[PDB]
């Protein structure tokens, strides 16, 4: 079958600058007959259904605006994007027409900008969740930036890696954030055992590491 | 211009059978080709495979096999598709792709086919609150969980929607076959603790609403 890949797979731009990707198939796409490329490219929007953008890899289709441009041809396929827009925020792919079974691209998804960090999120339990026969201790990451973050739960000097529940979410709309909550569950008497508990966070803005616990007793 | 109409969510047990229909209107049936695309893990497109109403040409993708098969109406003007031996990396979005020429396809809105050995429980929730008597920070979180609810969604607001701005929603985790979701909010230091907050969860599926005050 005819496997195409993306490249990159992320990136952060800001209002206005040019967007170029890149989509790479294995075998030649080219049918000589017509000079014609079957690769269509696509956008897609979180809540709605793929668009088509850009058709035979060089021509625009109508409803698309002016900015949305492609070229390329047989093996190497370019997007460009002169101007971008707020409304930009999508996922593009690409999806060749050349021959059965048809695949699809690895997807690749444009970001803002930048700097954000945390400090300190930490939330002993409650005295509600230990009357059910468990325990949880949660850990949030809230305005943070990049997305491109390591979790480490320590248990008494101890890693465990067990239990562990994250959970990501998109990007702010108001101040260009993300955010990343990890929760990790235990049975009651495992919590009676132990009395520190250190939430363990690396990122890439710091040189170092932010180390923060709390005691159970 | 050309409206392309599905189901609804479904909820379904493993090993049943599910119908997926996908209503066309505006443009003749007998002309152009129906095509079904499987969306999983958010970002990642399947096809499925595609069927011709006129001729009765079916062809399937290879890791379909023997799962879906595809039927055409020829009076109702719509199209049809099951789905066999139905597991659980079966949760996805599917959509109906309309053939029209190269230069253009298009889309429907989708069908939320969710399926887990499950039963309908209400929401246990837990307020949340920071065990430490003093900090630097001139602004306290709070939160509160949710546990042990099935199905999807779950409208978390804070102290009625007047605190709308400052709030964060995490995406639901799948665990022994129910989802678990939390929320975190930024209070001001000037009403923590002389001015209560309260969670507010609602569940339309099971008719429940709890206030934990905190």
């Amino acid at each position: 079958d005819i496997v195409m890949s993306q490249s990159p797979s992320s990136l952060a731009v800001s209002d206005g600058e040019r967007v170029t990707l890149t989509c790479k198939s294995s075998q030649s796409l080219l049918y000589s007959t017509n000079q014609k490329n079957y690769l269509a490219w696509y956008q897609q929007k979180p809540g709605q259904s793929p668009k088509l953008l850009i058709y035979w890899a060089s021509s625009r289709e109508s409803g698309v605006p002016d900015r949305f441009t492609g070229s390329g041809s047989g093996t190497d396929f370019t997007l460009t994007i002169s101007s971008v827009k707020a409304e930009d925020l999508a996922v593009y792919y690409c999806q060749q027409y050349y021959s059965y079974p048809l695949t699809f691209g690895a997807g690749t998804k444009l970001e803002l900008r930048a700097d954000a960090a945390p400090t300190v999120s930490i939330f002993p339990p409650s005295s509600e969740q230990l009357t059910s026969g468990g325990a949880s201790v949660v850990c949030f990451l809230n305005n943070f930036y990049p997305k491109d973050i390591n979790v480490k739960w320590k248990i008494d000097g101890s890693e465990r890696q067990n239990g562990v529940l994250n959970s990501w979410t998109d990007q702010d709309s108001k101040d260009s954030t993300y955010s990343m909550s990890s929760t990790l569950t235990l049975t009651k008497d495992e919590y009676e055992r132990h009395n520190s508990y250190t939430c363990e966070a690396t990122h890439k803005t710091s040189t170092s590491p932010i180390v923060k616990s709390f005691n159970r007793n | 211009e050309v409206q392309l109409q599905q189901s609804g969510p479904e909820l379904v047990k493993p090993g049943a059978s599910v119908k997926i229909s996908c209503k066309t209107s505006g443009y003749t049936f007998t002309e152009y080709t129906m095509y079904w695309v499987k969306q999983s893990h958010g970002q990642s497109l399947e096809w499925i495979g595609g069927i011709n109403p006129n001729i009765d040409d079916t062809t399937y993708n290879q890791n379909f096999k023997d799962k879906a098969t595809l039927t055409v109406d020829k009076s109702s003007s719509t199209a049809y598709m099951e789905f066999r031996s139905l597991t659980f990396d079966d949760s996805a979005v599917y959509y109906c792709a309309r053939d029209d020429k190269a230069s253009f396809a298009f889309w429907g809105q989708g069908t939320l086919v969710t399926v887990s050995a499950a039963k309908t429980t209400p929401p246990s929730v837990y307020p949340l609150a920071p065990g430490s008597a003093a900090q630097t920070n001139s602004m306290v979180t709070l939160g509160c969980l949710v546990k042990g609810y099935f199905p999807e969604p779950v409208t978390v607001t804070w102290n009625s929607g007047s605190l709308s701005s400052g709030v964060h929603t995490f995406p639901a985790v799948l665990q022994s076959d129910l989802y678990t979701l939390s929320s975190s909010v930024t209070v001001p230091s000037s009403t923590w603790p002389s001015e209560t907050v309260t969670c507010n969860v609602a569940h339309p599926a099971s008719s429940t609403k709890v206030d934990k005050k905190i």
